[PDB]
């Protein structure tokens, strides 16, 4: 016949140290264009507000 | 002051004082002188909008 009683105490310091990295996209808009331009005339008159 | 209903009177339509894009057999007061546009879809591009 037997009877046993135990009793216990723990610490525990966990210590940790998380890096992440995320790239977002969207598949209409994924890129913008910008464009160097430059307008010539090769004609005899001038012409005014040019669009 | 047209016969054809058409924005070019007979006089300036004979004369050819006119628009000069105005075609040749277009300058008959009897003949109306009118555009006809219609746009046709050369391609279509559809992009998803998905993140």
């Amino acid at each position: 016949n037997s009877s046993t009683v135990a009793i216990d105490h723990s610490l525990s310091l966990a210590g940790e140290r998380t890096w992440a990295e995320t790239m977002g996209l969207n598949t209409a808009d994924t890129a913008r264009l910008n464009a160097n331009i430059r307008y010539v005339n090769t004609g005899t008159a001038p012409i005014y507000n040019v669009l | 002051w047209s016969t054809a209903s058409d924005p070019y009177s007979d006089f300036e339509k004979v004369t050819g004082r006119i628009d000069k894009n105005v075609s040749p057999e277009a300058r008959h007061p009897l003949v109306a002188a009118y555009p006809i546009v219609h746009v046709d879809m050369e391609n279509i591009i559809l992009s998803k909008n998905e993140d």
